[PDB]
RNA sequence: CUCGAUGUUGGAUCAGGACAUCCCGAUGGUGCAGCCGCUAUUAAAGGUUCGUUUGUUCAACGAUUAAAGUCCUACGUGAUCUGAGUUCAGACCGGAGUAAUCCAGGUCGGUUUCUAUCUACUUUCAAAUUCCUCCCUGUACGAAAGGACAAGAGAAAUAAGGCCUACUUCACAAAGCGCCUUCCCCCGUAAAUGAUAUCAUCUCAACUUAGUAUUAUACCCACACCCACCCAAGAACAGGGUUUGU
RNA sequence: CUCUUACUUUUAACCAGUGAAAUUGACCUGCCCGUGAAGAGGCGGGCAUAACACAGCAAGACGAGAAGACCCUAUGGAGCUUU
RNA sequence: CUGAACUCCUCACACCCAAUUGGACCAAUCUAUCACCCUAUAGAAGAACUAAUGUUAGUAUAAGUAACAUGAAAACAUUCUC
RNA sequence: GUAAAUUUAACUGUUAGUCCAAAGAGGAACAGCUCUUUGGACACUAGGAAAAAACCUUGUAGAGAGAGUAAAAAAUUUAACA
């Protein structure tokens, strides 16, 4: 059981991704260095 | 280096000797056992619901017919007793299971073609070497004590008994003769494909499953006929007529114990506890024990009136 | 129906040094009490069956030189006699074969 | 081929190994591994893996102060994280500066 | 006394342990109290079973696991005992285990009122 | 491979080092040629170099031995026994000059895998850690669940 | 499955397994003793016991004359059964041959015997003899047979 | 993906599996009186016929059955079979084409190899399913016609496993056409007590009952006399007997 | 055929003698689910697992055998017919 | 906190793309001249094989497998069976 | 801010493309389908997403029994009513 059809990642019908706790926090991380990248590239 | 038989090295003065010699030893052993009751039996305890005796080891002689009172017409396999003896004993807690073990043993053999840790197990036990040595369970208050010999009384007409014994060997069959498959046609065009299996899985699990029937060796194992009954005892012989067939060949030795099937539970309330003692009876059976719907080859003809 | 792959001498070892596949050594051999030479306790001495039969030969032989010819066989019973023997009491009206050679010491007279 | 590839996986298990006897040798002291290295680190003591599991083995008496002290520092922490600055930091929290 | 093992949850009733005898039709299906009735000791068996290696050392490891349904333990294995581990979870009290302290201890909450029933 | 090769531990000889450094390398042995360009770079390591290195190293023996060969080569025996030969065939003498040097700095022993950088004859100093080194004992040495004075 | 079955499967068939004993069996009535294989000795060694039953019935009755004239193909053997043979047993009611097993033949390694019929005219084979009387086991033995015999009498 | 080859119809043989259940089992609803039915919930242990025409799968038809289930497994299975069909080389009819030749066409005929190296398997040991008959009973039900369930008894079939007293094929024995034996359950719901919600309420409230088996028990359980012989044991090996080793 | 059975012979298997062939990348050559050049003994997660011969079976090794004869391609051939 | 061949640290540095392209070295053989336990500088060329259902030869696997053979006794004279 | 670019001379090979995101066409707002455009990756290494050509992290090459990091783990539990 629990076949996925075709290959996983790609196509019509593909095998489920979920953002994981720490993805979001990476993400974040990212986030609020190009934030203060604005802020010192205005003067 | 070599191995030896028991007249190897004997001359043709003794080998005559010799074996007059261990045949009286035999007989001055099973003589000495008739008296059980006189020899510091163990306590006898009455029938309790529940309970479960021993049984016994008896040799297929052969089959014979019989008529009942009805007309009907019955096959009954022979059963005889022959030297059998209640060999060991095993407590609950020692057996390692619910109940308790009693060793039974049958049909007195020859001591030159046994093994030395057999052989010495019989010379404290007072007995001749025995062929087949069966285990059967029982209670705490069925216990015999060993050397104690056991008849065919110990069971009684109208009484349910499951007999187990190896089935006749045939060797490597094929599974035409084994398991009852059909095979092929004789003609229109089959090609050398007469008594073959055919396929024997499909093709997706790419494998044989396991047990799957395919040729080999049948028979010459041990199965079971429940739900016999005891026609007729024989006293003089110690000859037990069971219904119908019983797995095995002729002269083949067979146990015998009261039937296991729910409907005749219970039903040892009027048998022997724990087992016949033909030497403390305060009255001798009669030749044979004959049940209520047989009727006795002296008895008149059959009359539907 | 073709191997798919070759065999190996380690898988080949295994199967013909397999000790199902070895000789077994006997143990029913002995020593012949007139001759000493070696035999099975259940098989008669090849060289004790042999002079026997070099001699019963010798015998058949001198039958034939007497019968001469196919279908000649007599009614009556056959002695074997050698240099220096003459007719028992028993062996009367008997066909003497007689054999210019000394008794064998193992030939016992009856 | 294996052996010039093995040498990424020598470096990586030996790590693995250190960091399973250390973790190993913290629970005896009632510790874990994230809590030694990191008040370790807060300590300004830079030793590595490699040394600390060589010192679980054959030098308990000094594996067991430094656990100690990573279990001071540790706990200087959270006195610090309930107080709002006003209290002084602490004595093994104090950091040597290099100019 | 791994017969008297705690479940969380409503896995006695949900959690299964399958197997298969290799026969066709040999898939069995059984949940953790069937099971416990059956082998008081298969459950902590396969839990432990499936958290060490999958290597040969396993089946090694095993060999010096001793299981007991109940409290009653061999003299040999029970002379050659050096610490018992302390349990990990904190077998909480029932209502009939608290002193006559602190259930004064506790403070009441509400005040019922004098007319009801209950 | 360390498979298809042997190994051995990290070690000197004869502790050296530890109450005076000994230099291992014993004995060098030329085989120059007269003719021959194979040899050139090692008849001008003779002309200049051979004598100012016997100079700096007075406890090695060298013994140059000018004869006919095609394949120059320097033998190397030191204190331990072990013998190393080497080849100088077209080398110059910059390269013959750094290998020479290279054989009396070396000590003999197999130059093969050597599984530990480090060696220590004691490796502990408050005692090799045990099962029972973190643990506390208990009163009458009882074992877990024992019933005393029965 | 053979269970029971008492005669072997030789020769070409049931009639051509006669024929291979019948030539055995008229070897053996001629010179008394033969050698064969083992299987074909023992299969015919119960021919040549019945051969002489019907030897002893006499030359006067039909039936004996007839199963002599069927299985002896030289028929200057069969005046030997009634006059020569069947005499020298009359005494005895069984056991009228002996079979031993010798050395495998060369050729191809078969299981070889010899037969012959008791009491003839040719240089005794090396029979098989047990250990002596005066062995050290039994005479050990003959001791106790003296002690239970004398202390029965007593 | 495979054309330095994955042999393709149906059938025979052996069947593994799913449940979306044709029959048997347990339940709710009914425009369910009863006997028959419709519908849904649960259940995959067990079972699911013989024949005429057709190459057929299907389909029609005849006679039955408790029922003659739907599907997948390389449209399961040709190193097991079959070759009627399709699908070469021959030929005929009709049609197309100047002809050679061709057609979704129809028709007669037409070579089906392989000594098994590996994997797997070769006694899942032993609880059985159903119909009919009698009886209940011409009872409940019902205007009438009509016609039950449960309990109980008996007699068969099939299946599985065994046996040879007789019968039959046979004859120191092997067989069936003959005889003997065959033991547990399954969960959909229906009901009480009683809170959240002071009634009531079968309760993913605590609880009670119909309502559950550690599936029961049965079988098996000793071991260098063993060269040789014998056997109801067997390919070999092994096994049983020799107190019948001239 | 319902519905098979018994016996003989050949073959067979064991002993002795003689002694081929196709085939073979290497092999220390298990099962389930999943994955994937889309159908796994070799990958992932699990289960199983001292070594070894002989006799059987034909589900798999997309088993062996013949550089597919069906189909398509080649400015590759050939036979036949023809306004 | 764990976590790369990313980055830092000790030392070193030309030393991880198919087709194609550029460049630096080189085995053995012959020749010239050297050399003289096997080499040097150059000049030449039938100048380097884990693979073409490759060619020849040898030996394995399958495999001690498939398959093959002699009518019987005896005096080797002869007879008997078919 | 960077160090490439054009031209001149002399050549070979590639010209049978795959998935992902985005804008579109065809198909059925099916296809691991087909056809263009923009860009990325693969056809080169390593780590991660379970196994993994195309998604994410990451590139310039050696040794080391040192260190700091990158991407990187799935969450949810339901219907009373005057
Ligand atoms: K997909
Ligand atoms: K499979
Ligand atoms: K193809
Ligand atoms: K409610
Ligand atoms: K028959
Ligand atoms: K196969
Ligand atoms: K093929
Ligand atoms: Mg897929
Ligand atoms: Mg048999
Ligand atoms: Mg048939
Ligand atoms: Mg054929
Ligand atoms: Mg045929
Ligand atoms: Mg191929
Ligand atoms: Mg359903
Ligand atoms: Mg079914
Ligand atoms: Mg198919
Ligand atoms: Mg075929
Ligand atoms: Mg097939
Ligand atoms: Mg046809
Ligand atoms: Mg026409
Ligand atoms: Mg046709
Ligand atoms: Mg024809
Ligand atoms: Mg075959
Ligand atoms: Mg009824
Ligand atoms: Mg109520
Ligand atoms: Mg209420
Ligand atoms: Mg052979
Ligand atoms: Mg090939
Ligand atoms: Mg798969
Ligand atoms: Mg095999
Ligand atoms: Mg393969
Ligand atoms: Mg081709
Ligand atoms: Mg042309
Ligand atoms: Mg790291
Ligand atoms: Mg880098
Ligand atoms: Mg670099
Ligand atoms: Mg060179
Ligand atoms: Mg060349
Ligand atoms: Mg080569
Ligand atoms: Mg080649
Ligand atoms: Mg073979
Ligand atoms: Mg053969
Ligand atoms: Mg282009
Ligand atoms: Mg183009
Ligand atoms: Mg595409
Ligand atoms: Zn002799």
């Amino acid at each position: 059981r629990g076949r996925i059809p075709g290959r996983q990642w790609i196509g019509k019908h593909r095998r489920p991704r979920f953002v994981s706790l720490r993805a979001k926090q990476n993400m974040i991380r990212r986030l609020e260095i190009e934030a203060e990248n604005h802020y010192w590239l205005s003067m | 280096k070599s191995g030896t038989w028991w007249d190897e090295h004997l001359s043709e003065e003794n080998v005559p000797f010799i074996k007059q010699l261990v045949s009286d030893e035999d007989k001055a052993q099973l003589a000495s056992k008739l008296c059980p009751l006189k020899d510091e039996p163990w306590p006898i305890h009455p029938w309790e619901p529940g309970s479960f005796r021993v049984g016994l080891i008896a040799l297929k002689l052969g089959m014979m017919p019989l008529w009942t009172k009805d007309g009907q017409k019955h096959v009954v396999t022979l059963l005889q007793v022959q030297d059998c003896h209640v060999l060991k004993y095993t407590s609950k807690e020692n057996c390692n299971g619910k109940m308790a073990t009693l060793s039974v043993g049958g049909k007195t053999v020859s001591r030159f073609r046994k093994a030395t840790s057999i052989l010495e197990f019989y010379r404290e036990l007072g007995l001749p070497p025995k062929q087949t040595v069966k285990i059967f369970n029982i209670t705490d208050n069925a216990a015999i004590k060993p050397g104690t010999p056991l008849y065919a009384a110990h069971f009684r007409p109208g009484q349910y008994v499951d007999v187990t014994a190896k089935t006749i060997g045939k060797g490597f069959q094929g599974v035409m003769k084994r398991w009852g498959f059909k095979g092929q046609p004789a003609t229109h065009g089959q090609t050398k494909t007469h008594r073959r299996p055919g396929a024997v899985a499909t093709g997706d699990i790419g494998r044989v499953w396991p047990g799957t029937k395919m040729p080999g060796k049948m028979g010459n194992i041990y199965r079971t006929e429940y739900g016999l009954k005891v026609w007729r005892i024989n006293t003089k012989h110690n000859i037990i007529y069971v219904n119908g067939s019983v797995p095995g060949h002729k002269n083949c030795l067979v146990k015998v114990k009261d039937s296991k099937l729910p409907a005749y539970k219970d039903l040892g309330k009027n048998l022997p506890f724990p087992t016949y003692f033909p030497d403390g009876d305060e009255e001798e059976l009669p030749e044979d024990l004959y049940d209520e719907n047989v009727c006795q080859p002296g008895a008149p003809s059959i009359t539907f009136a | 129906a073709a191997p798919k792959n070759r065999r190996t001498i380690e898988v080949n070892r295994c199967r013909r040094r397999n000790p199902q596949k070895l000789i077994k050594v006997k143990n029913n051999i002995d020593v012949c009490p007139e001759c000493g030479h070696l035999k099975q306790k259940h098989v008669l001495c090849a060289y004790c069956y042999e002079k026997v039969c070099k001699e019963t030969a010798e015998i058949r032989r001198q039958i034939g030189k007497q019968e001469g010819g196919p279908f000649k066989a007599p009614t009556i019973e056959t002695v074997v006699l050698y240099t220096g023997e003459t007719p028992s009491e028993q062996d009367q009206g008997k066909r003497i074969i007689e054999r210019d050679r000394k008794r064998p010491s193992w030939f016992t007279q009856n | 081929v294996k052996c010039t590839k093995a040498r990424y996986l020598k470096k990586k298990n030996m790590r693995t190994l250190w960091i399973n006897r250390i973790t190993a040798a913290s629970q005896e002291h009632g510790l874990k591994y994230p809590a030694l290295i990191g008040n370790l680190v807060k300590c300004q003591v830079e030793l590595n893996r490699k040394v600390l599991a060589d010192l679980a083995i054959y030098e308990p008496k000094t594996f067991k102060s430094l656990a100690a002290l990573a279990s001071r520092r540790r706990h200087e922490g959270f006195a610090a994280a309930l107080g709002d600055g006003k209290e002084p930091e602490g004595i093994f929290s104090r950091v040597v500066q290099y100019h | 006394n791994t017969r008297h093992i705690a479940f969380s949850g409503n896995k006695w009733e949900q959690k299964v342990y399958s197997s298969h005898t290799g026969y066709p039709g040999g898939f069995r299906q059984v949940t953790a109290a069937q099971l416990h009735l059956r082998d008081p000791v298969a459950i902590v068996k396969l839990a432990i079973y499936g958290m060490l290696p999958k290597n040969l050392h396993r089946r090694t490891m095993m060999e010096r696991l001793h299981l007991f349904p109940d409290e009653y333990i061999p003299e040999d294995i029970l002379k050659n005992l050096v610490e018992e581990l302390p349990q990990p979870r904190k077998i909480p009290k029932r209502l009939d285990e608290y002193t006559q302290e602190e259930i004064d201890a506790f403070p009441r909450l509400w005040t019922p009122p004098e007319d009801y029933r209950l | 491979t360390a498979r298809g090769t042997p190994s051995r531990f990290l070690a000197s000889v004869l502790h050296n080092g530890l109450g005076r450094y000994v230099q291992q390398l014993q004995r060098l042995s030329f085989s120059v040629s007269r003719d021959g360009a194979s040899s050139r770079g090692a008849r001008e390591f003779v002309e200049r170099e051979v004598i100012d290195f016997a100079r700096r190293n007075p406890g090695v023996v060298i013994y140059v031995n000018s004869r006919p060969c095609c394949v120059p080569r320097v033998v190397a025996e030191y204190l331990n026994g072990a013998v190393r030969e080497e080849s100088i065939h077209c080398k110059s003498v910059e390269e013959i000059s750094t290998l020479v040097q290279k054989l009396a700095d070396q000590s003999g022993l197999d130059v093969i895998r050597i599984r530990k950088p480090f060696h220590t004859d004691n490796p502990s100093i408050q005692g090799q850690w045990h099962p029972f080194t973190n643990k506390p004992t208990t009163f009458r040495g009882l074992r877990p669940r024992e019933v005393q004075d029965p | 499955i053979s269970h029971g079955r008492v005669f072997r499967r030789m020769g070409l068939g049931p009639e051509s397994r006669i024929h291979l004993l019948r030539n055995l069996l008229t070897g053996l009535v001629r010179h008394e003793r033969i050698e064969a294989p083992w299987a074909r000795v023992d299969e015919m060694r119960g021919y040549a016991e019945k051969l002489i039953d019907y030897g002893k019935l006499g030359d006067t009755n039909e039936r004996a004359m007839r199963m002599a004239d069927f299985w002896l193909t030289e028929k200057d053997l069969i005046p030997k059964l009634f006059q020569v043979l069947a005499p020298r047993y009359k005494d005895q009611t069984g056991g009228y041959t002996r079979m031993l097993q010798i050395p495998n033949r060369s050729l191809d390694r078969a299981k070889m015997a010899v037969i012959e019929y008791k009491g003839n005219c040719l240089p005794p084979l090396p029979l098989p003899r047990r250990d002596s009387h005066l062995t050290l086991l039994n005479q050990l033995l003959q001791g106790l047979r003296q002690d239970l015999r004398q202390s029965q009498e007593a």
